[PDB]
């Protein structure tokens, strides 16, 4: 809401930002998910394994 | 491996020769470890003698059923450790019973823990004293090599 | 010898027996549901397919295989009517074994099911082949082992409403398994792996009314599992769900009758069964660890 939020009438002169909401969403939260449920990524972020020769 | 560490600093090279007597001294011990299992089964080689200026382990009932076995006992006795359950690892009198003997499985993860805490002793000591280290020397046992015994 | 197996019984109409089995008779066991070698190699040379000629290896041994008759009240007649063994926590294990249970909301085919464990055994390889990467575990050829639970009152399937199923496979050499944790780690793997695959879904999706599969709870000391082989003791008083084997043969089996004869060999369904090796094993890589815990990133995000 700070990010859509104008201060001038005129559209030219509007102080309008990108707002940060999609990004930081897909970044923090979704990619994780996204690398949940392909069985490489699972296997290499979800154990640990210990060998001995 | 004091003799292969000591020998290595003729290298005349920095801090990575620390990094390489470290490697050493884990090489050596996982050596020492693995030729361990070997006598996992053997109750004279991990015994330990104890005076009667210690404390020890209370002697079971059984022992006194040795007979003639108990005359030869002025000083030292030998007490090995074993696991008849789930983690409970009693103390054995070894030389109050007659031969052969029948016992579970013997606690070689206790006698290797006492073993390597002198190893460590030593290896710390020799590493903060040739360069000057302030990190103290452990050996992951816990996690490397404890599943053998378990 | 040690070691040795140790079972667990359960007696008619109440109360465990326990046995502790230097050797057996397996052939007993195992004589009155084997195929011959001309029957398998007549079929074999007749179909040069394999769905085809796994579905008539089931039919075959579905239209032969008597039932022990109700044996004796005595503990010593009992272990060959139901037999279940006792996982061992200070032994290694040298067998992938997962229970699969189906329940369903309506009664599936039996050329459905076959198409499904086709399936299932193409995503459990591929999780094998990542979980062990000093291996050479091929998707093609490799054998996996299939068991189904007989029904209760192209073979004929007359399910009520669950399907049970055992799956035994080999470790791929030279690897070891050590501890209950890793095979709680191994079994949700292969289980994550076989959800993730899409035709496996297709199959079986539609009978299917959840999709939790494989029991990790067994892997534990004492924890006893149920042979193959041997029937299940029905509540009242009846023995019934005997385990016998599903052909599932791999698109890429050079002999058919040696993958039918290893359905009977005893070494194949027991957790700590010696390794089946060709001369001597040069050096053992022992997959002691795997994790902690599962704690998914969903738990572990809210908490
Ligand atoms: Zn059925």
């Amino acid at each position: 809401l700070r990010a859509v939020t104008t201060h001038d009438p005129n559209p030219a002169a509007s102080t309008e930002q990108p707002s940060p909401l999609g990004r930081e969403a897909v970044e923090q939260f979704f990619c994780h998910v996204r690398a949940q449920l392909n069985i490489g990524e699972y296997v290499k972020h979800n154990v640990t394994p210990r060998e001995t020769v | 491996t004091l003799r292969r560490v000591l020998g290595l600093t003729t290298a005349c090279v920095p801090e990575e020769d620390a990094l390489t007597a470290r490697g050493l001294m884990e090489d050596a011990c996982d050596r020492l470890i693995l030729d361990a299992f070997n006598k996992r089964l053997d109750a004279e080689y991990w015994s330990v003698r104890v005076s009667p200026f210690e404390a020890s382990d209370p002697l079971p009932p059984t022992a006194f059923r040795g007979g003639a076995l108990l005359d030869a006992e002025h000083y030292w006795r030998r007490v090995v450790r074993v696991c008849p359950g789930g983690g409970e690892s009693v103390g054995v009198p070894v030389d109050l019973y007659p031969r052969p003997l029948v016992l579970p499985p013997v606690d070689c993860a206790h006698h290797l823990r006492e073993i390597l805490r002198e190893i460590e002793l030593v290896f710390t000591g020799v590493l903060a004293g040739v360069w000057g280290e302030g990190g103290k020397f452990v050996y992951p046992f816990d996690d490397k090599m404890s599943f053998l015994f378990a | 010898q040690t070691p040795l197996p140790v079972y667990r019984i359960s007696m008619v109409p109440t109360g465990q027996a326990f046995a502790a089995l230097a050797w057996d008779d397996w052939a007993r066991i195992t004589r009155d549901a084997r195929l011959a070698e001309a029957v398998v190699s007549a079929e074999a040379a007749a179909h040069p397919d394999h769905g085809a000629l796994g579905r008539r290896l089931t039919d075959r041994i579905r239209a032969q295989g008597p039932v022990m008759p109700p044996g004796g009240l005595d503990a010593g007649g009992q272990m060959y009517v139901n037999r279940n063994e006792i996982f061992n926590g200070a032994l290694a294990i040298t067998n992938i074994i997962l229970d699969l249970d189906i329940a369903l909301k309506e009664p599936v085919p039996f050329r459905r099911l076959h198409e499904a464990l086709g399936h299932f055994r193409r995503g459990a390889l591929a999780a094998v082949q990542l979980l062990f990467p000093a291996a050479r575990v091929d998707p093609d050829a490799y054998p996996c082992y299939f068991f189904k639970s007989a029904c209760r009152p192209s073979p004929v399937c007359s399910c009520t409403d669950k399907i049970g199923l055992r799956v035994c496979m080999p470790v791929p050499a030279p690897y070891v398994v050590h501890g209950s944790l890793t095979m709680r780690g191994v079994a949700r793997v292969i289980q994550q792996a076989v959800l993730l695959d899409r035709d496996f879904v297709e199959a079986i999706g539609s009978y299917v009314k959840n999709f939790l599969l494989i029991d990790t709870g067994v892997y534990a000391h004492g924890h006893s599992l149920r042979l193959p082989y041997f029937a299940k003791i029905a509540p009242d008083g009846p023995a019934c769900g005997r385990l016998l084997p599903v052909f599932v043969i791999p698109p890429a089996c050079k002999d058919v009758p040696a993958f039918v004869a290893a359905h009977a060999d005893p070494r194949r369904f027991h957790f700590h069964a010696p390794p089946t090796y060709l001369a001597s094993p040069r050096e053992i890589r022992v997959l002691h660890s795997l994790g902690g815990d599962y704690v998914s990133f969903f738990e572990r995000k809210a908490s």
